[PDB]
């Protein structure tokens, strides 16, 4: 089998192939994640130089793990189905032998280990992207958002993006979320996720898909009209 | 219950040749599943193979040889030989210790010469002007061992070879129907003689068995739909 | 390009002496040990305010007897985790007893070395293991990509590691109690990392005898920290 | 230059540059001293700390009952080639109810060491050994080299500066091989010999590592006070 | 240029440049020789002694095969073992199906095919030995020796390492003084004096002579070292002839 | 350029590899040569012995693969020994599998086979050798086919190899060209010999004594080489008109 | 050894592409373009043949458009060798899951598996990735009409009209100018010709020259039908179209 | 058919007493009828002050003694040489029985 | 050992070639020329048979080889890897066919199982692609008469009439004027002779020219008797003598 060891030390003691998926990270479109008090929002920008798509069936940017934790990621469209297809399949298995749900920590410290693992196996490259988890404990009302990274490393995060433009808006969220006093309805957290893609996005027509998991394995995906109208409200509260 | 036919099959050598012959019922158990099977086949054009035990074996196992023969051949540029054809079916037999239960007589003619061999379901094999094999190998046997001699021309091997299937025919339960036949002369073509002789014809029925239309009772009629 | 095993003219593998660099570049990680216990102490250094900073796991239990700390590529250190974790818990097993710190490090040891063309390059992170069996007492062990390990009194590793390493110098004494021990990984802590210390961007452990490993809570630690500030301001 | 690659690459004039690398390695390491009389086998060894916080790096490894070694260079091969001694050793005792030769187990150090300089993917172990035994023809001392090159010998040092105890070796050579039933005078030669090769430092209580095997003692290792008396 | 970078590649001239560093390997060790005489063969071999610390008689280089093959090899010693290694294994499968001890032409091709495999593939380096070999089998003596690039032939003298030229011409002086043939213990002697007279070229430092034999008639075709007495009349012998 | 250092294609569409293989070929600077009678094949061979200290009798590039079979090798004497006891085996391994002697032509055929794979694959190095297979076939009759580094083969009336092939070839074809048939219309193999050497000295312009030859013989049933004493009888007849 | 001839053919740029992929893009942007257009009441695949030749014989010719199974269709737009490879694992997907659910296989799902293929030869085992995009027209009883793009990373979007190939940037820019999303099979036929007919870097668009492809619930009732155009039938659709 | 297993007789006895232990067994070795030794000894020091048998069929009984005396050095290569304790022993000897669980040894032991 | 090299070959270059199979195609280039011409009663398929020496017995060499009984095959470039496609496509028409079915593959599925083969030494670690491109006639029952070219990256085309190597330029312009769909396959060899020449130096005859045909079934070439739907094979090679005797009518 082929078996070279693609990932390396440099001098600097730097791994370029691990950083150049980083880079990768970079190109992919903008996600966000916030947390409130009893919700956690994933946005995701949709960059509109593809038009004449169809959006019924083109792969949608965040994806269910199991009925109470979802995946969205910056980077490698292909790349992600595969930590995805097999996050699934342990989520199944962990049901299976534990007779319980995964956690999500748990959930992302899987996925974090198979990106760690594709560091340092002979003849792979690591995955060119970077992911947010979030959902809730089973039978837990504190809500859970975490991020994983080429590398393989993972953390939690009151809020987090990731993707181009990254930079923009962790500056909004750095200076707009409250970690004494989080977003406490939906509606807030909507609307800060909403307003942090804005910094970014260009317009707020197609370009912003948002995904809304409560509690008890309640999660919904907000449609084009429902996120018009938060565009709407925050412009014209701007326009002062 | 997988087919194993009652046979005769015989090989005989002549002058310029080899022929082989055989019976044309096949068995299940005392049931007559065919009464008009060939169980004359080909391994190559100038090489034929009579085949007796478990069907389904002889049939696969002269299938697979009589394609690696032609492979062999395309190879090698040349004409296929008997012993070709004898080793590798001995070989493939022998690896399955006799769980293929093909028994089989091997005639043909090559650039040797003219071959008759008979082979066993556990990898022997043997030579001889005359063999037999099947259920009824005893009755064909006892025929051949009668009226076979030295230097038999081709009129001659024919009809002992046919006569020796018909002792088969006759006093054999297994065997039973027609006699086919292919002979194998040396710088001719290789002549099969499908259905040789016909001397168990089935006699006219005493009544015509031909319903009048509408006796069989019908609950549903409907139009099947076979094209796209 | 070249061999992932190959040795430089100075007899040293090239690849071994690259992941020294990237531990150089990962948050400072100190041990002390004393003979009322040892003490592992690490900087956080979360990346941006929004990180949630006690998800940061740089201190990791290796069984009641055992715990460690690291600095580096502190992904490459769960597999390393992993095994060492499997390792004391299979000795259990099959011996009824616990296993011996030393041993325990030299089993995580045996993983260092096994890179080429196996996994394709080794760890880029090193260890600070701290236990108590005994046989040894209280011991605190340093474990290197090389697969090396060396005993140690007191011992710094990260990019503040030369600084501290001087200053753990100077400090430590045979007669050290746990207390000092904790006020001093503070202290040194506190010199070396970039941001100001304090309970949510470091982090205080023990292995005693009595209590096993025990990762010190926030609270536990602010406390410490202001005990330190106060024997500080005390001259 | 063009040809250290790696190991499977000769040289213009015939040289195998990454075994010359590796054994570079252990001019590097601590030296390291073995000798013999006719009745005893001696292995003395300077250790290395770190620093003054630091353990001193253990040199010395048994491997049988009557067989050890002491390493300078890179010493996870020496764990390696001692795991595998170690094993040899006792395939000889369980299968054989026979004692492992030393002789034997030289041949078969070469000859694993040597698979690793001719094969691609590989790399030489860079780790000399000084291997002491007592066998069915008496006492023995080896110098192992990751080129392969084993060689049987009445006195040796390895590792930096080991020139100068080689040479005292070589100029005492006819009164150490003459020490016979006395350990401790064997062992004082043993001592003398290393300190030919110090500088700046001295030889101190956790600094020196001793081993001895002989025709009624069992390999055993001198660490910390126990060696103070030869101080 | 790069074709002399990788083993099993042809240069523009045909040639396998790897093999020739080899050989460069092989002359840059210690003398060795061998001497087919009536009724068997002699090898013989330069040890230099390159310190007092040498325990003499003991870092034993001749090596046996079997119970009636030599083999002797001068460059890097490691690879001439391994190679030995192989021998040993060929010889015991040999004798395991066919029962008869290897014949020593049969042993020179299993030895042959083997080195040569390794100048097949870029994936290992060539053997840094030429190994002078042979024995007494049923046909009677033979003597060979093989090159690193997998070459060997039949020889009535062999020489390898350092100083091959002059023990060269010294076997060509005893194979043109004896058409009818060498004793034995004539071609101990004569082994001894050969490798002596080939330590001009390695003359800064001493040596230790070793000498090995089979022949029917001194050895009943089995392989033993020369020792005691014969070793010590072939000494000087040879340091008679220097003088 | 590594496209000269492994067997893939240059931007000519060549194998460098394959070309300097075929001149390793010519490194023993030995001259072979191969003819073929009514009822026999000959092939002889330039035998150098530069070493007194050399046996001569081991010293050959005339091999008995099986008891009909005979190859001649253009080329080092390693490669051309691996050639042998590939050949050898493939030849007693096809009697065991088909029940009868393999044929020069299909031994040639599947050698060529092996051959062309290391010309397509790239961890495999070609031979630097050029073999000539000769018997006399079962049913072709005296034949000759003659296996290259390229994979390439063929059939031949008469054919020669070495550094001085160029030179045999063409007075080889001269005589064919006289004589019109496509063998040496002779009854007895020791005259087809003598045929063979003579135009070998008058093509190369040398003369041999019995050491500076060697020679194989395939007839009916057997391939045999000819002892010096068997060549001295061959070369006083050549010299006697 | 080996490395040393290793191109590495499964690592990231500096700048985080896939140097391969980006190559395999490059030269499929010289293939024949290959248009698809999904309608209300189905899917259009029109697809152009690469210069061709007189004496080439057409309508046993196929190198464009193939069957995966009776419900989906992929136009071809690359190295002709490399997609046989993957249309042929395609249909054995169908099959297979066709033999475990006793139901045909959901466009989706057969196009997400092609196209996890495709990324396994970006990621892992040092082989060049395969030099392919493909469209996927299909349905289903779930979605409908589904229009799919795949391409060497093994990357998948949905469409209501795109193009591959050559010119694809002209090609996309014209459907976006002229579809609509109540448009019927009829228009959409003439949008796929009319883009091809301007895209195109030959003189003239013929009938010898293109392949065209419908899946229409055109069959009769309840069912889909495959109808993969004949030459004579590309030649009237020409002319009903007014191109020739 | 070949029986892989056979019965050597002997009788064993381990007592502990309150700072001592004896582990005491006869020495007569049988087949059948047959007397095959008058003294072949059963009982065996193992090192670190362990004494051990295994009783029932001797080539089973030789191999685990071996095997567990083999255990015993290795633990102290591995381990610093650290004594093994009774208790350590026992567990480790249940190990060396179950990893045959399915073709045991034809044993009873007592150390 | 192990072969170690795992990886491509043949690669992308930035511009988007496939080096290796560009440089096949030149490789082919350089091959000697060989043609194929369709008619509505059959298939020829021609060469020349550029004999290397004239000692060489150049009808031991076979450029036209029988793949099936009614398949044939010829080739413009390097001969050896030819040949060994010739063994691997025997062989495929039986493993992956007749073994299954109990009859030879259409012409079409037998091109393709060869393309696959050519395709995959593209793709596949450590081996570059064949040398050769390859024309097969062949016919089959619910197919007709049909004939195909494949290249060295795997793809294949049929066509009526083409030819490739040396020449084929100048020769596909030859048969374009020449060819229709009234050709009986008389006509074909005809033209098939005719422009062949134009690509021929030296010698044109039967003895340096390699032609075969499919068109009627052989029962003569059948080498049996006895079995009506056995009509033999519909692949024959033309004699020496039939060639030379329409070099007459030429
Ligand atoms: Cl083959
Ligand atoms: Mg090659």
């Amino acid at each position: 089998g082929y078996d070279r060891a693609l990932s390396i030390f440099s001098p600097d003691g730097h791994i370029f192939q691990v950083e150049y998926a980083l880079e990768a990270v970079k190109r992919g479109t903008c996600a966000v994640g916030v947390k409130g008090k009893n919700c956690v929002v994933l946005g995701c920008e949709r960059r509109s130089t593809l038009k004449l798509q169809d959006t019924r069936i083109t792969p949608s940017k965040v994806s269910k793990i199991d009925s109470h934790v979802v995946l969205s990621f910056s980077g490698l469209n292909a790349d992600s189905r595969i930590l995805i297809e097999k996050a699934r399949v342990e989520a199944q298995s962990h049901r299976l032998t534990l007779e319980d749900p995964v956690t999500v920590e748990y959930l992302t410290r899987y996925v974090a280990g198979v990106q760690q693992r594709y560091t340092q196996s002979g003849g792979v490259r690591p995955f060119g992207v970077s992911t947010l988890i979030a959902g809730f404990d089973p039978r837990d009302d504190e809500p859970k958002l975490y991020q994983t990274e080429p590398s393989g490393i993972y953390s939690s995060w009151s809020a987090q993006t990731i993707g181009r433009n990254s930079k923009t808006v962790r500056e909004f969220l750095e200076k707009n979320y409250d970690r004494k006093e989080p977003p406490a309805t939906v509606e807030e957290c909507v609307k800060l996720t909403v307003r942090s893609l804005l910094e970014v996005v260009q317009t707020g027509a197609k370009n912003i898909e948002i995904t809304v998991v409560k509690p008890d394995s309640d999660i919904v995906a907000l449609s084009s009209e429902e996120i018009n109208q938060y565009v709407t409200q925050i412009e014209q509260e701007k326009q002062e | 219950k997988a087919t194993s036919t009652g046979a005769t099959i015989v090989g005989v050598k002549f002058n310029n040749g080899v022929v082989i012959a055989a019976d044309t019922r096949s068995t299940q158990g005392p049931i007559v599943a065919d009464k008009n099977c060939a169980k004359l086949h080909r391994i190559s054009p100038k090489i034929w193979c009579a085949g007796a035990g478990t069907a389904a074996d002889t049939e696969a196992v002269t299938q697979l040889i009589g394609s690696n023969i032609e492979l062999h051949s395309l190879y090698t540029s040349r004409e296929p030989r008997v012993v070709s054809a004898l080793q590798m079916l001995k070989q493939h037999l022998f690896k399955y210790q006799g769980h293929i239960g093909a028994y089989l007589i091997v005639a043909g003619v090559d650039p040797t010469g003219s071959h008759l061999f008979s082979i066993h379901a556990h990898g022997s094999t043997d030579v001889g002007y005359y063999l037999s094999l099947g259920s009824g190998s005893l009755a064909a046997m006892a025929v051949l061992e009668s009226h076979w001699k030295q230097d038999l021309t081709k009129e001659e091997a024919i009809k002992l070879a046919s006569d020796a299937i018909q002792a088969g025919i006759w006093n054999d339960l297994g065997s039973g129907s027609n006699v086919d036949v292919c002979v194998m002369e040396i710088g001719k073509d290789a002549e099969y003689l499908r259905n040789y002789l016909t001397p168990n014809v089935r006699e006219e029925k005493q009544k015509s068995y031909k319903f009048p239309r509408g006796t069989t009772a019908v609950l549903k009629e409907s139009i099947v739909n076979i094209c796209d | 390009d070249r061999g992932v095993s190959t040795f430089s003219p100075e007899g040293r593998l090239f690849q071994v002496e690259y992941s020294l660099e990237a531990i150089k570049l990962g948050s400072t990680a100190i041990g002390i040990a004393t003979k009322e216990g040892v003490v592992l102490g690490v900087e956080k250094r979360a990346t941006s305010p929004l990180l949630e900073s006690d998800s940061i796991e740089k201190i990791v239990e290796i069984d009641r007897h055992i715990g460690c700390a690291m600095s580096g590529l502190t992904a490459d250190a769960r597999s390393m985790i992993e095994h060492a974790r499997t390792a004391a818990v299979t000795h259990n097993l099959y011996y009824d007893e616990d296993i011996n710190v030393e041993s325990l490090t030299q089993s995580v040891c045996d993983l260092a070395l096994r890179f080429g063309e196996l996994m394709s390059r080794p760890f880029g992170v090193a260890l600070l293991i701290a236990g108590h069996d005994a046989d040894d007492g209280y011991q605190l062990f340093h474990a290197e990509p090389s697969g090396t390990f060396y005993r140690y009194n007191a011992k710094a590793i990260g990019s503040g590691s030369e600084g501290a390493q001087a200053e753990l110098l100077n400090e430590w004494h045979s007669s050290l109690t746990l207390k000092e021990a904790e006020l001093l990984v503070l202290k040194i802590l506190k010199q070396v990392m970039e941001e100001k210390l304090d309970e949510n961007n470091a982090q205080l452990s023990c292995i005693t005898k009595q209590d096993g490993f025990k990762i010190y809570d926030n609270e536990k630690t602010a406390e410490l920290i202001k005990e330190l500030k106060e024997k500080e301001a005390a001259e | 230059n063009n040809y250290d690659g790696d190991t499977v690459t000769f040289s213009p004039t015939g040289r195998l540059f990454q075994v010359e690398y590796a054994l570079e390695a252990i001019k590097q390491g601590s030296v390291t001293v073995g000798l013999r009389s006719n009745t005893h086998a001696v292995l003395v060894a300077l250790k290395r700390n770190a620093d003054e916080l630091s353990s001193y790096q253990k040199k010395i490894i048994k491997c049988d009952e009557h067989m050890g070694l002491s390493l300078a260079g890179l010493a996870p091969d020496a764990r390696v080639l001692s795991n595998y001694l170690r094993q040899q050793c006792n395939y000889s005792s369980l299968v054989f109810n026979r004692k492992l030769a030393v002789e034997r187990a030289g041949h078969l150090l070469c000859d694993k060491a040597q698979k690793n300089t001719q094969s691609y993917g590989g790399r030489p172990y860079g780790v000399g050994l000084l291997i002491i035994g007592y066998d069915k023809s008496g006492a023995h001392l080896l110098e192992f080299q990751p080129s392969g090159n084993v060689t049987e010998l009445y006195g040796t040092a390895i590792g930096a500066r080991s020139q100068g105890a080689k040479t005292y070796l070589e100029r005492t050579l006819d009164t150490f091989i003459k020490i016979d039933g006395n350990p401790d005078e064997l062992i004082k030669a043993g001592v003398e010999a290393i300190s030919q090769s110090l500088r700046d430092e001295s030889l101190t209580v956790d600094n020196l590592s001793i081993a001895i095997v002989g025709k009624d003692t069992p390999f055993t290792i001198y660490d910390g006070e126990a060696v103070a008396k030869y101080i | 240029t790069g074709y002399d970078l990788s083993n099993s590649v042809f240069s523009p001239d045909g040639r396998n440049f790897q093999v020739e560093y080899a050989v460069k390997a092989v002359e840059n060790g210690t003398t060795s020789i061998g001497i087919k005489c009536n009724d068997g063969v002699v090898f013989a071999v330069e040890k230099l002694i390159t310190s007092k610390l040498l325990v003499p008689q003991k870092n034993v280089k001749i090596q046996v095969v079997d119970r009636h093959i030599g083999c002797v090899y001068s460059g890097l010693i490691p690879d001439g073992r391994h190679l030995v290694n192989r021998g040993r294994e060929e010889a015991a499968s040999f004798k395991k199906l066919y029962k008869t001890p290897i014949p020593i032409p049969a042993f020179a091709d299993r030895l042959g095919q083997y080195v040569q495999a390794h100048t097949l593939y870029n994936s290992v380096r060539p053997f840094g030995v030429s190994t002078i070999f042979g024995g007494v089998d049923k046909n009677g003596a033979h003597l060979y020796m093989l090159e690193p690039s997998g070459s060997y032939w039949g020889y009535k003298g062999a020489a390898t390492g350092k100083g091959r030229q002059s023990a060269k011409a010294e076997l060509e002086k005893l194979v043109d003084h004896h058409p009818e043939g060498l004793s034995a213990r004539e071609a101990v002697k004569q082994a001894a004096k050969i490798i002596y007279l080939a330590h001009e070229d390695n003359k800064e430092k001493d040596f230790e002579l070793e000498i090995s034999w089979c022949s029917l008639s001194e050895t009943n075709g089995l392989h033993k070292f020369v020792k005691g007495d014969l070793l010590q009349e072939a000494i000087d012998f040879a340091q008679k002839e220097i003088n | 350029g590594y496209d000269r250092h492994i067997t893939i294609f240059s931007p000519e569409g060549r194998l460098y590899q394959v070309e300097y293989a075929f001149k390793a070929t010519n490194q023993t600077n030995i001259n072979s040569l191969a003819v073929r009678g009514k009822d026999c094949t000959v092939v002889i061979s330039q035998k150098k012995v530069p070493d007194k200290l050399l046996d001569p009798t081991t010293v050959s590039y005339i091999f008995c693969i099986s008891r009909t079979i005979g190859m001649v090798v253009n080329g080092p004497i390693p490669d051309a020994r691996n050639a042998a006891l590939r050949a050898k085996a493939e030849a007693a391994e096809f009697r065991y599998k088909y029940g009868y002697d393999m044929p020069c032509d299909v031994l040639a055929k599947r050698m060529a086979n092996l051959s062309q794979i290391y010309t397509q694959r790239a961890y495999m190095r070609p031979l630097g050798v050029i073999l000539t297979f000769v018997s006399v076939d079962e049913e072709l009759g005296p034949s000759i086919y003659k296996t290259d580094p390229a994979g390439y083969y063929v059939g031949y009336k008469a054919t020669a190899t070495g550094p001085k092939q160029q030179e045999i070839t063409t007075n080889l074809e001269n005589h064919f060209k006289k004589s019109k048939i496509d063998h040496i219309n002779e009854e007895s193999w020791e005259k087809v010999v003598e045929f063979a050497i003579t135009h070998m000295i008058d093509a190369l312009g040398t003369e041999f004594s019995k050491n500076d030859l060697e020679v194989g013989v395939a007839t009916k049933d057997k391939f045999f080489t000819l002892s010096a004493e068997n060549i001295e009888e061959r070369l006083v007849a050549i010299a006697e008109q | 050894g080996s490395r040393r001839y290793d191109s590495r053919t499964t690592i990231f740029s500096p700048e985080g592409r896939l140097y391969q992929v980006e190559y395999a893009l490059e030269s499929i942007s010289h293939a024949g373009t290959a248009i698809g257009i999904m309608a209300s009441d189905g899917i259009v695949l029109a697809a152009e043949r690469k210069v061709t030749s007189t004496l080439l014989e057409q309508d046993t010719s196929t190198e464009k458009l193939y069957k995966l199974n009776d419900k989906i269709a992929v136009a071809v737009a690359g190295l002709t060798a490399d997609a046989e490879i993957l249309i042929n694992t395609a249909r054995i997907h169908a099959q297979n899951y066709l033999k475990t659910y006793n139901e045909d296989i959901p466009v989706e799902i057969l196009v997400r598996r092609l196209s996890d293929i495709k990324q396994g030869y970006t990621q892992h085992g040092g082989l060049r990735p395969f030099g392919v995009s493909f469209i996927y027209a299909g349905y289903d009883d779930r979605y409908g009409y589904q229009l799919y793009t795949s391409n060497p990373s093994g990357n998948y979007t949905g469409w209501k009209a795109i193009s591959v190939g050559a010119n694809t940037s002209a090609a996309q820019t014209l459907l976006q100018m002229d579809y609509k999303d109540d448009m019927k099979v009829d228009d959409a036929i003439e949008l796929a010709l009319k883009t091809l007919s301007k895209t195109t870097d030959s003189s003239a668009l013929t009938y010898d020259r293109l392949e065209f492809a419908t899946i229409r619930k055109g069959a009769n009732d309840g069912e889909v039908y495959q109808k993969i155009f004949k030459p004579q039938e590309i030649k009237d659709i020409l002319v009903k179209t007014g191109i020739t | 058919q070949f029986n892989p297993y056979g019965d050597n007789g002997g009788t064993i006895l381990g007592i502990a007493g309150e700072d001592f232990a004896v582990l005491a067994g006869d020495t007569r070795n049988i087949t059948d009828y047959s007397i095959n030794s008058r003294y072949e000894p059963k009982v065996f020091d193992c090192g670190d002050n362990i004494v051990m048998s295994a009783n029932g069929f001797a080539a089973d009984g030789d191999a685990l003694v071996k095997r567990f005396k083999n255990s015993v050095k290795w633990y102290h290569f591995d381990h610093n040489d650290k004594k093994l304790s009774i208790n350590s022993a026992a567990r480790n000897i249940q190990h060396l029985l179950y990893g045959k669980r399915f073709f045991p040894y034809y044993v009873h032991t007592i150390i | 050992m192990t072969d170690r090299y795992s990886f491509s070959l043949t690669t992308f270059s930035p511009s988007g070639k496939l080096g290796q199979i560009d440089y096949a195609l030149t490789a082919v280039k350089q091959g000697v020329t060989s043609l194929g011409i369709k008619a509505t009663n059959g298939v020829v398929i021609a060469t020349e048979k550029k004999s290397s020496s004239p000692l060489a017995m150049s009808e031991t060499l076979s450029k036209v080889s029988l793949l099936t009984p009614d398949i044939g095959a010829v080739y413009s470039g390097m001969g050896p890897d030819y040949r060994v496609l010739v063994d691997k496509s025997r062989k495929v028409a039986h493993t992956s066919y007749k073994r299954i079915y109990g009859e030879y593959p259409p012409t079409k599925l037998l091109v393709s199982e060869v393309a696959k083969i050519m395709q995959e030494a593209t793709q596949s670690g450590g081996v570059r692609p064949f040398g050769v491109s390859l024309l097969i006639a062949g016919h089959d029952e619910f197919n007709g008469f049909s004939l195909y070219q494949v290249d060295p990256s795997g793809s294949y085309f049929p066509w009526k009439a083409t030819a490739i190597g040396k020449g084929s330029v100048a020769a596909k312009t030859f048969l374009e004027k020449r060819w229709n769909d009234e050709l009986e396959l008389e006509d074909a060899i005809h033209i098939a002779l005719l422009t062949l020449k134009e690509s021929v130096e030296g010698e044109f005859n039967g003895d340096t020219i390699e032609l075969a045909i499919i068109g009627d079934e052989n029962p003569d070439l059948l080498g049996y008797t006895g079995i009506p739907t056995d009509k033999g094979p519909r692949f024959r090679k033309l004699t020496s003598q039939e060639i030379n005797d329409r070099l007459e009518a030429l």
